[PDB]
């Protein structure tokens, strides 16, 4: 229930690992992107394809930080889980 | 050479340069070649158009309710719907062909006919 | 109250955001009405050119280009919206509609309605003139399929003559993204028009018999075209206008969620340095 | 324009004005793309992408990382250089061009290098 793009650190990159940020960067460029596309949902079909694209990838984004309780990921899984979202594999 | 323009109702579907074009008519079948008479006629019902062109093989077209019209600098035919023989479906023709309604029976035969049947 | 403003706040903020990607999806859809419209219109300027010629070859003698001897009736399709949220769209279109009616009425015609569109068939649902016949379920995009069916029936209605001694069509003319207006036009009988200044098979009133009916199905389906152009940039305009309200009405209740926070604060101060005070 | 004059005062107004009809159109461009825009209001887009880029400064605090020296920036020539960029004496120019860059004689340093 984290609500991204609210929810800040001012400690920002410094605390991750360089392969995190290597892979989330864009993270929350793509849900900032989803969360103003989201409006359009009803309208997949007229929207233009090359954002049609983000709307689809912010689903599966917005899907792919979605977690269990009582499982916490090693940053070693949670590297290529968000690998999986921002790279497009799940698209 | 022949200007020959396809326009459909809601699209200029196709256009190019030809040497001939054949049509079925309400007065028989009809060629024209790159001088004729300036014309005006209603193709048939179940038509298909057969355009021989100079680039490239023959373009085959079946046509619904089409009109054709000559002026000696082109050809238009003025057409509600239209299929190239690259498009249509054999099965989904022969399906129509057999429908009871006059119009769809019509469209089954003219796809039928592009597709040399 | 505080609880009773911050829901309207995140209600307002919600229809914002619904009313802007909707005014955007109009903004694509004006584009696409305007390109199926230029498609449309080499072969509705070739079928006049074709139309033309036949008539200057016949003997005009055809039913639709002739004034009936009684004015019995007149036919009047009004073409309206299915969906919603169009601002003055259909409001213009009833509004000339109602003038056309009212001329008619004074030549001496009362008129029969067509309709094409949803919410026409409504404002003719509550105001007691029959609908003779309407067609609802493709407004926002006509293919030639429906213009064909509608201008048969129309023409039917014309030849019967139970039947129509002229006939009229109702819509708004799309001329610029910032300029439609409501217009009325007659689709028959046509009128003829001299001007200063072909082999036909088989005859060239056989053809003309068979084009004036293909020719009013054009002139529909072009009607059909600029309505749906013109209500998706009225949809456009009014949904930019519902936008700009949202976000004044947010405002005004950010404005007042403030004044109540900080009265609520205020207030709650003030009754504990008064319980401190009398202590 | 009774502290600052004029001059600087309609410029800094035009390109406020362009800044703010290019923030209007941000929507379209992001979700139907540039080509639903007319000519003029691409003709806008291409002088208001290059304005906010010729905010961009190389500036005295970015002369740890990148080494390159901060660039001092006169009052008349920012604004003579924001007069020209509005009447859009540099459309021809990529956007590249204009980031972080110290005026406009440095402006056709790096244009004429790129």
């Amino acid at each position: 229930a984290i609500n991204v793009g609210v929810s800040v650190s001012r400690v920002g990159g410094a605390a991750q690992i360089k392969a995190m940020k290597e892979v989330a960067g864009s993270l929350r460029l793509d849900l900032s992107q989803y969360r103003e596309l989201e409006a359009f949902a009803a309208f997949a079909s007229d929207l233009d394809a090359a954002s049609k694209a983000q709307l689809d990838r912010g689903a599966r984004l917005v899907e792919l930080l979605k977690q269990p309780q009582y499982s916490p990921l090693a940053v070693e899984e949670q590297v290529v889980a968000i690998f999986l979202g921002t790279q497009g594999h799940l698209d | 050479d022949l200007n020959v323009e396809i326009v459909a109702v809601e699209r200029e579907l196709w256009s190019g340069p030809a040497t001939f074009v054949f049509t079925r008519t309400t007065a028989g079948e009809i060629g024209i070649l790159p001088r004729h008479i300036p014309l005006v006629a209603q193709l048939v019902d179940d038509a298909m158009v057969r355009v021989e062109r100079e680039g490239e093989d023959d373009l085959r077209i079946a046509v619904d309710g089409g009109f054709l019209s000559v002026t000696e600098e082109t050809v238009r035919i003025l057409v509600e719907n239209a299929q190239f023989e690259s498009e249509i479906d054999a099965d989904a023709a022969k399906e129509d062909a057999a429908s009871d309604d006059e119009r769809t029976a019509a469209w089954g035969r003219a796809r039928l006919r592009a597709l040399g049947q | 109250t505080l609880r009773e403003l911050r829901g309207r706040i995140r209600s307002a903020g919600s229809i914002k955001k619904i009313t802007k990607a909707q005014e955007l999806i109009a903004t694509s859809r004006i584009a696409k009405a305007q390109a199926r419209v230029e498609a449309a219109r080499p072969y509705a300027a070739e079928i006049t050119n074709m139309l033309t010629e036949l008539a200057g070859a016949s003997a005009l003698d055809h039913p639709l280009l002739v004034e009936r001897k009684q004015p019995k009736r007149a036919g009047v399709l009004v073409v309206s919206s299915d969906r919603g949220l169009c601002g003055a769209y259909n409001a213009n279109v009833l509004r000339r509609a109602e003038e056309l009616f009212s001329l008619l009425r004074d030549e001496g015609k009362d008129p029969v309605l067509y309709v094409v569109g949803r919410k026409a068939l409504g404002y003719f649902s509550f105001r007691q003139r029959t609908v003779v016949e309407s067609w609802t379920g493709f407004s926002e995009r006509p293919t030639y399929e429906n213009a064909r069916e509608i201008a048969d029936t129309l023409v039917n209605a014309f030849m019967a003559g139970l039947g129509v001694d002229e006939l009229h069509i109702v819509f708004t003319e799309f001329r610029s993204m910032l300029s439609q207006t409501a217009v009325a036009r007659r689709a028959a009988p046509m009128e003829v028009e001299y001007v200063g200044e072909y082999s036909f098979e088989p005859d060239p009133e056989t053809l003309f018999d068979a084009l004036l009916p293909r020719y009013i199905a054009t002139r529909v389906y072009a009607a059909l075209l600029e309505a749906a152009a013109s209500e998706s940039a009225s949809r456009r305009r009014a949904m930019k206008s519902a936008t700009d309200n949202a976000d004044d009405l947010i405002k005004a209740l950010t404005l007042a969620a403030n004044r109540e926070r900080q009265a609520q604060i205020t207030q709650e101060i003030s009754e504990i340095v008064g319980g401190a005070n009398a202590l | 324009p009774a502290i600052v004059g004029d001059e600087h005062y309609r410029v800094a107004q035009e390109v406020i004005r362009i800044l703010q009809r290019y923030k209007d159109l941000q929507d379209i461009i992001a979700i139907l793309g540039i080509d639903e825009l007319s000519e003029e209001d691409k003709q806008l887009v291409n002088r208001a992408r290059r304005i906010e880029r010729f905010l961009s400064q190389n500036m005295m605090a970015a002369e740890q990382f990148t080494g390159q020296p901060g660039s001092t920036v006169p009052l008349k020539e920012t604004i003579e250089a924001f007069d020209k960029l509005t009447k859009g004496e540099f459309d021809h120019l990529p956007e590249q061009a204009f980031f972080l860059i110290g005026g406009l004689d440095d402006l056709a340093k790096k244009a004429e290098s790129l």
